[PDB]
């Protein structure tokens, strides 16, 4: 709703806020290595859990 | 205009801290009023009031 968000890998989980986008979502630096065989630590957007 | 600005002065630095610091304020106003409790609860179906 704020406007495009490039270069995070939005998320539809629900954590809570790390760094305030704005329109209620928030972005978080999170390891994806343990989660996806082996992936790469990034960037993940979502909506922020209230 | 942007290097007469440049050699003139560092004041917007400061203008935007200023700013940063009304903006993150303005949202810690609202995390301070509506806020409160953490947990969210649903509307209490039963209307028995
Ligand atoms: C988000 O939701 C879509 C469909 O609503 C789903 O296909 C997807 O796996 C979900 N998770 C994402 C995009 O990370």
């Amino acid at each position: 709703r704020a406007g495009c968000l490039i270069g995070a890998e939005h998320v539809n989980n629900s954590y809570e806020c790390d760094i305030p986008i704005g329109a209620g979502i928030c972005a978080s630096y999170q390891t994806q290595t343990n989660s996806r065989s082996v992936a790469s630590q990034s960037i993940i957007a979502y909506t922020m859990s209230l | 205009c942007s290097n007469l600005l440049l050699q003139y002065g560092s004041f917007c630095t400061q203008l935007n801290r200023a700013l940063t610091g009304i903006a993150v304020e303005q949202d810690k106003n609202t995390q301070e009023v509506f806020a409160q409790v953490k947990q969210i609860y649903k509307t209490p179906q039963i209307k028995d009031f």
